[PDB]
DNA sequence: TTCCGAGATCAGACGAGAT
DNA sequence: GTCTGATCTCGGAA
């Protein structure tokens, strides 16, 4: 709870990072899509969305974590 | 004249030794991220870019 | 008004004359103001001596750049200035001092000691091929399937 | 050489989820990042993350908001108080928070100065209508001036885990 | 006792092996000029 | 000339008023006037103060080099008063031999050395150097718990360090530091001592 | 009496990449 | 072909 709200550009990043090779390897796609061949292009359209199955396990550097779901958070 | 110095290397010779790419388009190439371009690699934060860019596609 | 610059290194002894009021007195030579004036006057030295001739050089610059580079070189002790012998002194891994100058004594003298590294910082886990832990490499994710640790069945 | 030597050292620093930077080996160079903890590549010019005067006229420009009452120096430091401590401003360390609050006494005497000239505010009625448009700063602005300076300078920290000192060796370093 | 005093931890290596009397050669998928360098050993060996 | 043999004075009941002494304040301030009482005498010991905790021993031996012999002299004092700090501000500076007599002698009494021209000037009112504040015992068990860290791990001074020699700081102490910025003052940084 | 300062000699290094 | 800290030898002294 006591991390940044924002979901920062490095966590935007592999969000779309491994959400774009799930998608790659027959995922169900969340976002009914329109045409996009591209699965980073699917992604993005499942960030905007707010739909994409993934919790962010934040890590403190003590040892102890904080998750924080892509629905929870501020995207830009 | 850039018909001398057009290159791209898909996938080719591998050195004897090392198992990277060579070095020369005379011997199809694959020019080299330095160390200097590792540290513009570390410094956007890019982790996954780096193991793809030094492992992956370099010595698997 | 008036000041004197000195083109000298004894710092103290020019602080401590009589006329020169030693509380606004500096230097040049962030060693001899860490030995004299303690580490935190070394630090705003190399604040300032760095800021100095970066805006000399038209060159503008954050200070935060500076205000990091000045605390990692005076964070241990003493100021560690950035050579190959201040990284021995700042680092504690093998692989990242190996890739660095003197490869040979520093590979040699850390079998010599049994030298357990870990794995951390960049310069090895590009060289063993770990996804690095600065930048995207620091959190880890999760997936948000259906799951619940469940009930077991009565035996 | 300098190049090679600078980031050979600086290269496994990043600033933590905690907002403190560490080592590699987890020993702490910085307490936050810089002091205030801010990016300096979002950073604004003076190493300040808003220079607040291009701010509030921006604010002006996009949204004037006509029929509206526009009064100050009465209002304008109330509602500055009512809108800061309201279920917000919390992450907003107060050295920030202190410098939007004499900012705005700062425009807030520059109304009265005015004010002091001509054209008295007894219920924003006078009868040449067009010296209220002298310093407007109607409190749909000013409450959007606030939401923007929070959120200007929530957005322009340091992301947590970024590569702090892979920055400073290029920026010296070039 | 006196083998951690060196600071030798001795589960890496003994003091006995800083010398050599045997000598590990490297392998031929690693070197397809050190080659000439070991056949130099074993006329002197 | 004087304004040494008075503003070391006024350097030491600085010095041991920021150690947390109680010097009265009439004490602390004097003009040279104040110290003119005694001004012609003393450069053609008279000068040696004990003060208490809310105890230390300054010493000023007229030798330039302090020997063996001259700590031998107050040796016996220091442990007559039952006094366990001591100072001993020199002129030039310790004979090579008798700085290990400090350190033979640890544990007993502490007794650490200044230099004439170190303390003719405060370092801590120096513009350079910011206000450093010994933490207690409790302060340290809120800062390390509040960052989550172990007492190592934080950004480390020198013992020998010009403001930790000052301050008087053995090891495993912490200091705060409040290093003075320009848009909050109040950058803040702790240092554990080595 | 020993020990620490100051005289000699010794190190590893001296940008990317390209044909 | 220097620029470098380290590490060895001399020497004057409390």
């Amino acid at each position: 709870r006591i991390t940044t709200p924002y979901m920062t550009k490095y966590e935007r990043a592999r969000v779309l990072g491994t959400r774009a090779l799930q998608i790659a390897m027959c995922a169900p796609v969340m976002v009914e899509l329109e045409g996009e061949t591209d699965p980073l292009l699917i992604a993005m359209k499942e960030l905007k969305a707010r739909k994409i199955p993934i919790i962010i396990r934040r890590y403190l550097p003590d040892g102890s974590y904080e998750d924080w779901g892509v629905d929870e958070l501020i995207i830009t | 004249m850039v018909l001398d110095k057009m290159h791209a290397r898909a996938r080719g010779p591998r050195a004897v030794l090392t198992r990277q790419p060579t070095e020369g388009r005379s011997r199809d190439g694959g020019l080299r991220l330095g160390e200097m371009e590792r540290d513009c690699l570390i410094g956007y934060g890019a982790s996954m870019l780096l193991l793809e860019r030094l492992m992956i596609s370099s010595d698997a | 008004k008036y000041k004197l610059l000195v083109e000298g290194d004894n710092l103290r002894a020019v602080m401590a004359t009589h006329g020169v009021k030693g509380t606004r007195t500096t230097s040049n030579n962030t060693y001899e103001v860490e030995k004299t004036l303690g580490i935190e006057a070394a630090r705003t030295t190399i604040i300032n001596e760095i800021q100095y001739t970066m805006v000399n050089h038209g060159m503008s610059i954050d200070r935060r750049h500076v205000m990091l580079l000045s605390d990692l070189m005076t964070y241990k002790g003493e100021v560690l200035g950035i050579t190959r012998f201040g990284l021995a002194k700042m680092k504690e891994s093998v692989l990242m001092l190996a890739s660095f100058e003197k490869t040979a004594d520093h590979l040699f003298d850390a079998a010599y000691f049994g030298q357990k590294d870990s794995v951390c910082g960049v310069s090895e886990c590009i060289i063993m091929g770990i996804p690095m832990n600065i930048g995207t490499g620091l959190f880890k994710l999760l997936h948000k399937a259906d799951r619940d640790p469940n009930p077991p069945k009565r035996p | 050489y300098m190049q090679r030597r600078l980031v050979k050292s600086l290269e496994d620093l990043c600033s933590q989820y905690d907002l403190t930077v560490r080592s590699s080996t987890g020993d702490i160079i910085q307490f936050i990042y810089g002091g205030d903890g801010l990016d300096p590549a979002a950073m604004e010019g003076k190493d300040e993350p808003l220079e607040f005067k291009r701010v509030l006229d921006n604010i002006k420009a996009v949204f004037p908001c006509p029929s509206e009452p526009a009064l100050s120096k009465n209002e304008l430091i109330l509602t500055t108080e009512s809108i800061m401590k309201k279920s917000e401003f919390l992450c907003c360390q107060d050295s920030f928070l202190q410098e939007i609050k004499k900012f705005i006494k700062g425009v807030s005497e520059k109304i009265k100065k005015t004010r002091d000239k001509y054209g008295i505010n007894d219920n924003g009625t006078t009868e040449p209508r067009v010296l209220y448009q002298l310093d407007r700063i109607t409190p749909t602005q000013v409450e959007k001036f606030l939401e923007t300076c929070r959120d200007k300078y929530m957005r322009a920290q340091m992301e947590p885990g970024s590569a702090v000192g892979a920055l400073c060796a290029q920026s010296i370093g070039e | 006792e006196d083998v951690p005093l060196l600071l030798m931890n001795p589960e890496a290596g003994k003091p006995s092996d800083l010398i050599l009397t045997r000598l590990l050669v490297p392998p031929l998928c690693i070197r397809p000029d050190l080659t000439m360098k070991l056949t130099e050993i074993i006329f002197l060996n | 000339e004087t304004y040494r043999l008075w503003k070391i004075r006024k350097t030491i009941m600085q010095l041991c008023h920021d150690r947390g002494y109680l010097v009265t304040q009439d004490e602390l301030d004097q003009t040279l006037e104040e110290f003119k009482a005694q001004s012609g005498d003393k450069p053609s010991t008279d000068l040696t103060v004990l003060v208490a905790h809310n105890q230390m021993f300054v010493f000023f031996p007229e030798e330039p080099k302090v020997g063996i012999k001259t700590i031998k002299v107050y040796c016996q004092r220091m442990q007559e008063e039952n006094i366990t700090r001591a100072l001993i501000v020199v002129q030039q500076g310790m004979t090579p031999s008798a700085k290990q007599s400090l350190v033979d002698m640890a544990p007993k009494y502490i007794l650490e050395q200044f230099l004439q021209q170190e303390l003719l000037i405060n370092i801590t009112e120096h513009e350079l150097v910011p206000e450093h504040v010994v933490m207690t015992k409790e302060e340290v068990t809120e800062l390390l718990a509040r960052y989550k860290l172990r007492e190592n791990q934080l950004p480390r001074i020198q013992a020998g360090d010009p403001v930790a020699r000052y301050f008087g700081i053995k090891r495993g102490q912490v200091v705060k530091i409040i290093r003075p910025s320009e848009t909050a003052g109040r950058y803040i940084t702790y240092r554990l001592v080595q």
